[PDB]
């Protein structure tokens, strides 16, 4: 097939819905990484001042 | 001969099938290749009505 169309929706055709925990959770581990990056940043040189 | 060269002798995979042809390298699903089937040439929508 030379259509991206086909290519394109058979290949998101792979991945499936992840819902109603999962959402949340990317939201909760997104938050947690950046409180931790915002840690380090609590930890700083003269790089933040 | 046709049988002892290929096995097939079913519907479904008649259907399956017609939705290849139909929609080639679109997964198969049964309403999807039946409704297709069907309401393409023998639906009222599609005879406009004219």
């Amino acid at each position: 097939t030379t259509d991206p169309v086909r290519m394109y929706m058979r290949e998101m055709g792979t991945v499936e819905l992840l819902t109603r925990e999962g959402e949340i959770d990317i939201a909760k581990r997104i938050e947690d990484g950046i409180n931790q990056v915002q840690c380090s940043v609590a930890e700083y040189p003269e790089a933040i001042t | 001969e046709t049988l002892r060269v290929d096995p097939t002798n079913d519907r479904l995979s008649a259907l399956v099938e017609i939705y290849r042809m139909m929609r080639p390298g679109e997964p198969p699903t049964r309403e999807a290749a039946e409704s297709l089937f069907e309401n393409l040439f023998f639906s009222e929508d599609r005879y406009d009505l004219s």
